[PDB]
């Protein structure tokens, strides 16, 4: 779910998050983008 | 580096001598350092200590003078771990995020993770902030230990 | 379950880690027709629970 | 009310539960057509309120669109739809004031 994985791994990319309170999913967005995967590996749902 | 603390560390490495002439053992020679402030994990302490074993550190000592090129490694450092780290870190391994954090998982993920450390230790380290709870606040505790 | 080598106690524990965290009931069904041992493993799960 | 005997810590915790009720209205909810179930577009404003409130956001927006019922003896999840989820928080507004 989009709250859990920021939250569960935030601690990795800790820089990547502004530290204001942002929702999950653009949160998750960011640091996902932080980590510079490839897009196949992953996707990003509506919901999770 | 200067002259200018070099007094208080002369004082400091002769103090702890079991000798009394300015030769204290690899073990205790590290302990004055992370004493002294600068706290390095036992890893570059052997690094920069010639990579000796447990005995050579049990066995031999070391004089002032190559004491200070020793600090001078140290300081190379030039920063540890932040602040910032320990509180998130230690925020996101509660449970459930109750502004404390239990103390039996503290001392078993202590004791029992990268650098060991015996069970006494860590013990009077969070000795005296218990509280019924088991839940101390570990905000508390590591500005304290960050700043003493 | 990445870290530890695969086992049914690791199953178990899985399924009562998920139950925990994301609230939604977790479930177990174990299959094999008869003589496969489709016993000893359930009361082994009820044990470790 | 400092006259009245009111500590400072609990006046604190008046104002940020006031305050919480206030955010209270910001809560979003989206409609999909495959089944017009309540979703949380954007729950930064939950978020917000759950964290000055004391409570996980996850399982908190997790009950708010999918109450846990109870039938016979057996516990139901349904899914909530707009109206009958606006109509929860709200009487939850007015319950919490």
């Amino acid at each position: 779910v989009f709250q859990e994985f920021r939250q569960r791994y935030e601690i990795l990319a800790a820089n990547a998050i502004p530290k204001g309170f942002m929702d999950g999913k653009q949160a998750c967005i960011l640091m996902i983008k932080a980590l510079e995967l490839d897009p196949n590996l992953y996707r990003i749902g509506q919901s999770k | 580096f200067s002259e200018e603390q070099t007094a208080e560390f002369k004082e400091a490495f002769q103090l702890f001598d079991r000798t009394g002439d300015g030769k204290i053992l690899y073990s205790q020679c590290g302990d004055v350092m992370r004493a002294l402030g600068q706290n390095p994990t036992n890893a570059e302490v052997m690094k920069v200590l010639g990579n000796p074993k447990s005995d050579e550190m049990n066995l031999k000592t070391l004089n002032f003078e190559q004491f200070l090129p020793m600090m001078q490694t140290i300081a190379k450092n030039k920063d540890q771990g932040c602040f910032e780290d320990y509180v998130e870190g230690l925020r996101v391994f509660d449970k459930e995020g109750n502004g404390t954090v239990m103390g039996a998982e503290i001392r078993h993920v202590l004791v029992t993770l990268g650098e060991k450390m015996t069970e006494e230790e860590v013990e009077q380290l969070v000795a005296g902030h218990e509280d019924s709870n088991g839940c101390i606040n570990y905000e508390e505790l590591v500005r304290m230990v960050l700043s003493g | 379950r990445h870290e530890m080598p695969p086992h049914i106690y690791a199953i178990a524990d899985t399924a009562y880690r998920s139950m925990l965290q994301d609230r939604e009931d977790q479930s177990i069904l174990c299959t094999g027709e008869s003589g496969a041992g489709k016993t000893e493993n359930t009361k082994k799960v009820i044990q470790y629970l | 009310m400092r006259i009245m005997g009111f500590t400072e810590e609990e006046q604190t915790s008046i104002l940020r539960v006031v305050s919480s009720v206030l955010q209270l209205g910001n809560i979003v909810f989206k409609k999909e057509r495959n089944t017009d179930q309540a979703s949380m577009p954007d729950n930064t404003a939950a978020q917000k309120v759950c964290h000055l409130m004391g409570i996980n956001v996850t399982d908190f927006t997790r009950s708010i669109l999918t109450p846990r019922i109870k039938v016979g003896r057996d516990v139901v999840q349904k899914a909530q739809t707009k109206e009958q989820a606006d109509f929860a928080i709200e009487a939850l507004a007015k319950a919490k004031f």
